């Protein structure tokens, strides 16, 4: 064997072991979901806090693209921000060219195509994150979660981190129970929710909570940050739940 | 094992051993120690020597007016790197009359180890930095690992027994917050903070170094006669 | 990103043997079995469309490739890899011929262009060897006709009659028996005809069997008239009919 | 055996990369099959939607590649998508320096070639994908062509694609031994749909609702993909006979 | 050449004359400047025969490609590719160029690229060396929501007046229909348009 | 990343031998035997060609004797399209020469040039050697008739006699033992056919598996003359000394 | 140089002069203006004479190749797309202005090109010094629906009409006709109404009118 | 200033019965200062002679690139350049310096030894090729020559005859152009003998 030990061998089987290597990465870090909603998106993180000494709010995961993406993700987080640098140079080319800010399917594209590239070749390493984002464009909200492979597709919701499984069960019933759809303020109040129960499977220090959201009604399409009354609010419903 | 041979393999586990090895020549550095108020950021930092007959290693760099840095694991890397925050800082003034906010100087050194954990050939930074500032928004405190992760804190340390200075800072937290409008107090603190992490030794003259930076202060440096005031 | 691949993978084993060059002659043997005869006023190649599945269009798949209208070629081995050798053996022939001399090439030189670029997947930095052997049949006005062999080290031979592939040592057999210098290009087809049943498992007609001469100039395949140098291309490939025809009187 | 690692040669004259590559192929579990009509080329492939959570139309393994040339694959999204790119690219070029749109055959052996590159150099790794081609080509009529790891291609009367691959290739070549001629004799692409639909069928023993099933149809001067409203007014029509 | 597009109630018209010159012979007399650049993306081309066809041969191409990736792109997205070949390649190029396009969600518009690369969008837009003959025509007699039938008599009056006072443009009026009901082509010969 | 995949092709050996270099000769000793002898009035080529079929084309061929300009030739020991690659730069680089001086280049700056291209694969660029050796036979107005040889190593030296490929061994012993001073072109024929027809692996020596060529001052007076030997030539020479 | 196509029924036909100059003088009284493109495009070159010749050869070259690796008859749109591009990109430097005519599986076409890279879709096209005295006998005779014949007698007639009024064309007719479902046919020298008349004397000298001061023989051989 | 006018020069080339004729002046100068009266501007590779008129430096450059070329030609083909073939590698060699090209004009003459053809072209300085039955003039007398051949020149000459009238169309040419003369040298060229004479001319 030693068919692991290098980046873009096929294994017999027709693996790279490589990337589901990167996948372990991804599964040993902290919870990030992503609910589309009505008009819009909801993305939010689990972070962990390591210490007292950790400035509150002052340690930013989520990440806008262009003025109306938000991206989220779990892993190696340097690997994110690279990765969001360069969907930033993508959105930068488009906008540039095109005059129209990216579509999120195009600009899921980019995206793919620049993680899958490196799955090609042994002198780079796969990206050792999985990449929730999305937003709103002249077709409407859409959602996406992207893997190590470069895999990628639209979700009605998404999870990836530890408690992704958690997540997945929490979310689905949300699809299940609600098919003509959630609003924006209703799917940014289950976010916290389902990043509080999935923070069960992550227990030893607690946790920061942080939210973000793109709707056309209640953001006017763009990228912002939930804080202040409206993520107060949406953590205390989530305490509720809990107990 | 198999798998730490360069920085482009992941280990079967997802590790990446050569960054945690990189992560090792940290642990192996002198101590040095981080926090602030919300009117100064202190720096404090153990230099080690050769010998009796030889000078303390400098720890402590100044990057601009308003930033800078101490530095635990390879000294070369810091003196990359800190260069790096010299231009980037300059660059800051020089085209938009902007002092560089200590936040951007976080992500900006973040993405600038990242890349040297994802390409052939390079070698990962194989040094920690504390980084200290004011500006626009304040004092900042600010832990840089070569994994190219970055974070705010209020205090912190790096290097050989900084377990006890962190402890420490941790119980002292909601005191050492509010000396503001105190240089001297803030330093002390600091100096204290280090103080639980020295073994066989203590704080000498030629051992000690600190830097503060705040509000109306100059990111400066002192060492020799002038900490002999903290001892 | 990019090559770091600058060093050869094909070198010196302490035996003196070139590893990669002798398992593309492996690859080259497992191939399917090609030939060619020269006449006194022709030369013949020919080889077996072995199809994949009995759904495939195997016309649509050409074994036996023109490279100029006087200069054919067939091979035994990698498909693939003889496909972009004809692109570039094309290519070459214009490249470092026509456009300087104005005029195609002679038969030897071309071969001698492929040859080069086959030895030097053999040493440059980070690929392997073509694992492919090709007959390259030609005429050109002052060496006549002629038939060469290029091997995956580069080497190349002038033939007067030989076979690659699968089957290759009965089939040379058999064309030492049959071949002399007095042969006629139609005699020349029938013997390529019958050595090539010796080696055919299935279905032996027309459709299975790809075959092309470099003869006589044919004034009806060349598009144009009115001048009067231009006498059309020597190379033809045999249509199924004509090859059915000859199969009769076998 | 580093020969089993990169694109050379092993001692009996193989490439492991490639044929490993070739197994990949069918990581995604899916069968796709393509016929040509008098008029159109058909080709259809199962879809598959595990996870409830993802927004199935966004699940396609069928790509427009220009106004005429479709183009479905058989294996990892994350190739199949390079090779989409790329071929979609390929096409464009071809259409600007040359003054008329690129043939489905042309744009096949053009893939090829890059997929033989791979198979040579050794710093380049063969995609995981077979890449079938179709389109109404305006010289050639109907055409399916197709492309593997090895760099192989060729056109084809009827083709299919995946694990199954074997039992509707051997239904097809039924047909056609029976039929006697080289496509299916129909007008309308509506029936030549059907006949595609119907003997995935026969071959594979399974039934279809409208989810399970991705049409693409090429006729003159467009290729186009079904909604799933047109594919269930056409399995309505097979359950009516 | 005189050239110019019109927005009106169902979409938009663009026209042109057919009269292409080398000083003051007319090396072809029914010149075709009206070019697709997609299904319903017109130009008119105005300036260098030979700059005019190399930007909207690229522009052809981009859109083609941007259309096998993203769908059918905006009429603003493809006035911004004119733009940028043009504004990047100033020094080099003599472009005057009209774009006119039919969106379902955006109906007609009109931008035009003069010399410098600058882009404006208009609800009609007039250009090339006839144009200056017509400004205060046009200015006069254009309404907006105007009708089939009336854009195009504007346009056949307008380009008539060009036509009749600039040596430079000539032959036939061409005009091509952008609507949701698909494109259009119409031609005026001489003998009509010369005596309205 | 690659470094796992890299032979490196230009390292020494600890006993401080370059290992390819040292299998590029090892592959060389099983090629068609080569002799070159040098005459007082002219030079031999003769080379065995390798186990051949019935059905060659032995006329239109080519595979030891080359011509690098009217004054120069090489018979090749090894690989023939390494040395296609070196023989069509050695062409080039004397018309070069040409092209500079107006003059023929001289033989011994021709072989250094060649010598040199093989040395920097031994020691730069990590690609494997060429697999060749050389027999040099040329003639210049300084030194007049002259042979030399090279191999993988990019080493070359001057000769009265010299083989290269398979069984140089026996070759040079038999070379030392009737090589004279005095000797002219037809003894040297007779003493290259003779020392082949001894060393060969075949059973008997036929025109079918030699090349021959010479170069002698053997036309009008002080100008050289290149003579490749048809196989007529070569069958006739085989009897005209009694081998066949 | 005078240069013309003209479309007919079921195909095109090109034709030109066969004078070339230098300055006011006649360099070749019969030069090829007609290029091969491919067996069935044949293209027509006015301008720079090396610069047609050699732009004319380049993409028949490219043609050839393109025609091989896609199995396919070569189009004239690909001609024209290739000549345009190469003589756009060197922006008028390569003073070729070409006629493109020819018969593919896509019908039959008639193309021009300026040498800043330009080009024009007709039914009758004239090029070069000639080209007014030409396209004034194209505008005087051309109609719709031209049978083969009509259509070469169209375009020889444009030609004599540049031979006999423009200075920079003279010598001969050269014609090429691409009909649909037929091979081309070149006509070179199709008509020659410039023959020298008889010259009044020979100007052939007594041997050894030369003074000569020294001989010898050359020697070619080996 | 005019590099086509600095040194001075002329060459003709005229075909006869199984024969052809190329002829030169010797003439170097720099302007109106004459300084060689041996240089000869016709060379031959094989049984191909080409002449060269124009800027001198370009025409021993090409002369000796034209050896090369033919050298490595001869070596690969194992056969001598015939005129067609040597006419084309004229051709593509000039025009491959189309935007800084040889200021000259070069002249092929040669008999085809596989058809007996005798075969004559001209050149302009950017690789055009003139192909010709008669003549072909070339250099800074060309108007000249062009008036001496277009009515001296008779087709079929025998080759003692054909030297008279090239060597009269050189000589009278030249004798009216203030850069060209100072002696001349004809070759006379059948299918296997060469005969090269230098005429007696005026010397001013
Ligand atoms: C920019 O300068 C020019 C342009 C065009 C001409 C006419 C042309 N003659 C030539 O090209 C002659 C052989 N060569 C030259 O005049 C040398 N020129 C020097 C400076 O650059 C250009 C080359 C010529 O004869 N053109 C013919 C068509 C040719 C005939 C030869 C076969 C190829 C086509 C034609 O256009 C009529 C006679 C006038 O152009 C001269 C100078
Ligand atoms: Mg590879
Ligand atoms: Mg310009
Ligand atoms: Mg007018
Ligand atoms: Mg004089
Ligand atoms: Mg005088």
């Amino acid at each position: 064997t030693g068919y692991d030990l290098s980046n873009s061998v096929f294994s017999p089987d027709g693996r790279n072991f490589q990337v589901e290597y990167a996948v372990k990465a991804v599964e040993n870090g902290t919870t990030s979901i992503g609910i589309k909603c009505n008009d819009g998106v909801v993305f939010a993180v689990e972070k962990l806090i390591t210490s007292k000494l950790l400035v509150p709010q002052k340690n930013v995961k989520i990440q806008v693209v262009d003025r109306h993406i938000g991206c989220v993700y779990s892993g190696l987080i340097p690997d994110g921000r690279h990765l969001v640098n360069r969907g930033r140079e993508e959105a930068a080319s488009f906008k540039k060219l095109y005059k129209t800010p990216i579509p999120i399917p195009a600009f899921a594209d980019r995206l793919g195509q620049y993680v899958q590239a490196h799955t090609l070749y042994n002198s780079v390493r796969p990206f050792g994150v999985s990449t929730i984002f999305g937003g709103v464009d002249k077709n409407g909200a859409h959602l996406y979660m992207l893997e190590p492979s470069g895999s990628y597709w639209g979700y009605k919701g998404a999870a990836t981190g530890k408690g992704r499984q958690s997540a997945k069960a929490e979310l689905e019933k949300l699809v299940d129970h609600h098919p003509e759809g959630l609003s924006a303020r209703e799917a940014v109040k289950q976010a916290a929710k389902i990043i509080y129960l999935a923070h069960e499977d992550n227990k030893e220090k607690d946790f920061e909570l942080e939210i973000s959201w793109c709707s056309l009604s209640e953001t006017n399409g763009l990228h912002k940050f939930v804080k202040g009354d409206l993520l107060q609010e949406a953590i205390d419903f989530a305490q509720k739940e809990i107990n | 094992n198999n798998y730490d041979g360069d920085t482009v393999t992941f280990s079967p586990t997802g590790r990446l051993f050569q960054v945690e090895y990189a992560l090792e020549a940290i642990k192996q550095g002198s101590v040095t120690v981080g926090l602030r108020s919300n009117t100064h950021a202190v720096l404090v930092a153990l230099k080690r020597n050769a010998d009796e007959l030889s000078s303390y290693q400098k720890k402590i760099i100044k990057c601009d007016e308003h930033m800078g840095l101490s530095l635990a694991g390879l000294a070369p890397d810091a003196r990359v790197l800190s260069n790096y925050l010299r231009q980037q800082c300059n660059y800051s003034s020089l085209v938009f009359n902007r002092k560089l906010a200590v936040e951007r100087a976080g992500h900006l050194l973040c993405d600038k180890a990242q890349k040297n954990t994802q390409s052939y050939g390079g070698r990962p930074y194989g040094v920690g930095l504390l980084i200290i500032g004011y500006d626009k928004s304040g004092a900042h405190l600010l832990e840089f690992q070569p994994s190219g992760n970055v974070t705010e804190l209020y205090g912190t340390a790096i290097g050989a027994r900084s377990q006890g200075a962190k402890t420490y800072l941790e119980r002292t937290l909601d005191t050492f917050i509010k000396i503001d409008g105190n240089p001297d107090e803030l330093i002390k603190a600091g100096v204290e903070a280090i103080s639980q992490s020295l073994r066989d030794e203590s704080l000498t003259v030629d051992n000690l170094s600190i830097a503060i930076v705040g509000k109306d202060t100059p990111f400066t440096i002192y060492d020799g006669e002038a900490v002999a005031k903290y001892i | 990103m990019t090559d770091r691949y600058s060093f050869s993978l094909t070198t010196f084993s302490p035996s003196g043997k070139l590893g990669q060059i002798d398992y593309a002659l492996t690859a080259v043997k497992q191939g399917v079995t090609s030939l060619g005869i020269k006449a006194t006023n022709g030369v013949v190649i020919a080889t077996e469309k072995k199809s994949s599945s009995p759904l495939a269009m195997s016309e649509t798949l050409s074994k036996v490739s023109l490279l100029t209208p006087d200069i054919g070629a067939v091979y035994s081995g990698m498909g693939p890899d003889y496909r972009v050798l004809v692109d570039k053996s094309r290519k070459v022939a214009h490249t470092s011929y026509k456009r300087i001399y104005g005029e195609y090439p002679p038969t030897k030189l071309l071969v001698s262009e492929v040859a080069k670029i086959m030895q030097e997947a053999t040493q440059s930095g980070g690929v392997r060897p073509f694992g492919v052997s090709l007959l390259i049949a030609g005429h050109d006005e002052f060496n006549g006709f002629s038939l060469y062999q290029v091997d995956p080290s580069g080497s190349y031979f002038p033939w007067k009659a030989t076979a690659i592939g699968k089957g290759s040592v009965a089939a040379k057999t058999f064309l030492e028996k049959r071949w002399n210098d007095e042969l006629e290009l139609e005699d020349a087809i029938h013997i390529a005809l019958l050595t090539l049943k010796e080696s055919v498992e299935g279905e032996f007609n027309g459709d299975t069997i790809e075959l092309a001469i470099i003869g006589d100039e044919n004034p009806d395949l060349l598009g144009y008239t009115g001048i009067p140098t231009d006498k059309g291309p020597r190379f033809r490939k045999l249509t199924s009919q004509e090859i059915n025809d000859r199969l009769e009187a076998l | 055996g580093y020969d089993r690692h990169i694109t050379i040669f092993s001692p009996e004259g193989r490439l492991y990369q490639v044929e490993y590559a070739f197994k990949a192929t069918n990581q995604t579990n899916i069968n796709s099959l393509a016929v040509r009509g008098k008029d159109c080329t058909v080709v259809i492939s199962q879809k598959k939607v595990p996870d409830k959570l993802l927004d199935p139309t966004t699940v396609s393994y069928i790509f427009c590649i220009s106004r005429t040339i479709g183009m479905v694959v058989n294996g990892p999204i994350p190739d199949a998508r390079n090779a989409a790119l790329r071929a979609k690219a390929e096409a464009a070029e071809f259409r600007y320096k040359y003054g008329y749109d690129m043939p489905c055959d042309v744009l096949a052996k053009r893939m090829a070639n890059l997929s033989q590159i791979y198979t040579q150099r050794a710093y380049m790794r063969p995609l995981g994908v077979i890449l079938t081609f179709v389109s109404v080509d305006e010289e050639l009529g109907p055409s399916i062509y197709k492309t593997d790891p090895a760099g192989y291609y060729v056109g084809y009367k009827a083709t299919a694609t995946g694990p199954k691959q074997q039992e509707i290739t051997t239904n097809l070549e039924n047909h056609f031994k029976k039929s006697k001629i080289d496509h299916i004799n129909e007008e309308s692409w509506e029936k030549v749909v059907e006949f595609a639909i119907t003997h995935m069928i026969d071959a594979l023993g399974t039934e279809f609702s409208k989810n399970d099933l991705e049409v693409g149809v090429a006729t003159k001067d467009k290729f186009f993909t079904l909604s799933a409203e047109n594919i269930e007014e056409r399995l309505v029509a097979i359950a009516e006979q | 050449t005189s050239i110019m597009a019109v927005t009106f109630k169902d979409g938009v018209i663009l026209g042109a004359d057919s009269r292409t010159t080398t000083g003051a012979y007319i090396a072809n007399r029914v010149t075709d400047k009206l070019t697709r650049v997609h299904d319903k993306i017109w130009c008119c081309r105005s300036g260098s025969a030979a700059d005019t066809q190399a930007i909207a041969d690229i522009v052809q191409y981009h859109l083609e490609l941007y259309t096998s990736q993203y769908g059918t792109p905006s009429t603003e997205t493809a006035a911004s590719v004119f733009k940028e070949l043009c504004y990047e390649n100033k020094d080099n190029l003599t472009a005057g160029i009209i774009v006119a396009g039919y969106d379902d969600k955006n109906k007609g518009e009109v931008y035009t690229i003069p010399l410098g690369g600058s882009v404006h969008k208009l609800p009609y837009a007039i250009a090339g060396s006839g144009s200056t003959f017509i400004y205060g025509y046009c200015d006069k007699n254009f309404r907006e929501n105007m009708s089939k039938e009336e854009t195009v008599d504007f346009i056949k009056h307008s380009l008539s007046q060009a036509i009749k006072w600039d040596g430079s443009s000539g032959g036939v009026i061409r005009m091509v229909v952008l609507t949701a009901a698909g494109v259009e082509r119409l031609i005026f010969y001489p003998d009509e348009y010369e005596q309205l | 990343g690659s470094r796992r995949y890299d032979s490196r092709t230009t390292i020494f050996s600890p006993e401080g031998r370059l290992y390819q270099v040292e299998y590029a000769l090892e592959s060389i000793s099983h090629a068609g035997t080569a002799i070159g002898i040098m005459a007082s009035d002219g030079i031999v080529l003769a080379a065995e060609r390798k186990v051949t079929s019935t059905l060659l084309e032995q006329d239109t061929s080519t595979e030891k004797l080359y011509k690098l300009n009217d004054k120069i030739a090489v018979a090749v020991a090894g690989l023939t399209a390494d040395a296609e690659i070196l023989i069509n730069t050695a062409r080039i680089h004397a018309q070069n020469y040409l092209k500079t001086y107006n003059e023929d280049i001289p033989v011994e700056i021709l072989v250094r040039r060649l010598s040199d291209i093989k040395q920097g694969y031994t020691q730069h660029g990590g690609l494997r050697p060429f697999g060749v050796s050389f027999i040099y036979a040329g003639y210049d107005d300084r030194y007049g008739y002259q042979l030399y040889t090279s191999n993988p190593s990019g080493n070359y030296t001057g000769w009265k006699a010299i083989s290269v490929g398979a069984n140089t061994s026996a070759a040079q012993t038999l070379l030392q033992m009737d090589y004279k001073d005095d000797m002219k072109v037809d003894d040297a024929i007779e003493l290259a056919l003779k020392t082949l027809s001894k060393t060969t692996d075949s059973s008997a020596l036929t025109y079918d598996r030699l090349e021959f060529a010479t170069i002698r001052k053997g036309a009008n007076d002080g100008e050289v003359y290149q003579k490749i030997f048809k196989p007529q030539e070569i069958k006739d020479i085989l009897v005209k000394t009694g081998i066949t | 140089t005078t240069i013309v196509g003209v479309k007919f029924n079921n195909g095109v036909v090109i034709a030109a002069d066969t004078r070339s100059t230098q300055g006011p003088i006649v360099a070749d009284k019969n030069c090829a203006k007609l290029h091969r493109i491919s067996p069935k495009i044949w293209c027509a070159g006015a301008g720079t004479a090396a610069d047609t010749e050699a732009v004319t050869q380049l993409i028949g070259s490219n043609i050839e190749l393109h025609s091989l690796y896609t199995s396919r008859e070569p189009r004239v749109v690909s001609a024209l797309q290739m000549l345009k591009q190469h003589l756009f990109k060197y922006q008028g430097h390569i003073g070729a202005y070409l006629i493109v005519a020819g018969v593919d599986p896509t019908g039959s076409h008639l193309f021009s090109i300026h040498a800043h890279g330009s080009t024009d879709v007709g039914y009758y096209l004239s090029l070069g010094s000639g080209s007014l005295a030409a396209m004034a006998v194209l505008e005087s005779h051309w109609k719709q629906d031209l049978t083969k014949e009509e259509a070469i007698k169209l375009a020889s007639d444009a030609i004599q009409a540049g031979i006999w009024n423009d200075l920079g064309s003279g010598s001969n007719v050269d014609v090429c006709v691409m009909e649909i479902g037929k091979d081309a046919e070149y006509l070179r020298n199709y008509l020659t109404p410039n023959v020298r008349e008889e010259k009044q004397k020979s100007y052939k000298f007594p041997r050894g009118t030369t003074a000569v001061l020294k001989e010898s023989i050359v020697n070619i051989c080996d | 200033s005019d590099p086509s006018s600095i040194n001075g020069g002329i060459v003709v080339a005229m075909t006869g019965k199984d024969c052809v004729a190329i002829a030169c002046d010797l003439r170097l100068g720099s302007q109106s200062l004459g300084v060689s009266n041996k240089f000869e501007k016709i060379f031959h590779y094989g049984h191909v002679f080409l002449g060269i008129t124009g800027l001198a430096t370009d025409v021993t450059t090409l002369n000796e690139m034209f050896r090369y070329k033919t050298n490595l030609y001869k070596l690969k083909e194992e056969r001598a350049i015939e005129p067609e073939t040597f006419t084309q590698l004229v051709s593509s060699s000039l025009y491959e310096r189309r935007f800084g090209p040889y200021f000259v004009g070069p002249v092929v003459a040669g008999i085809n030894s596989k058809s007996g053809k005798p075969f004559i072209a001209g050149f302009d300085l950017i690789g055009c090729i003139d192909e010709a039955k008669d003549f072909i003039v070339s250099g800074t007398a060309s108007d000249q020559l062009f008036g001496m051949c277009e009515s001296l020149y008779e087709p079929n000459l025998e080759p003692e005859d054909l030297f008279e009238t090239i060597s009269q169309a050189l000589l009278n040419a030249a004798d009216r152009d203030a850069l060209s003369g100072w002696g001349a040298v004809v070759y006379i060229i059948k299918k296997d003998e060469v005969v090269k004479r230098y005429l007696k001319m005026r010397q001013d």
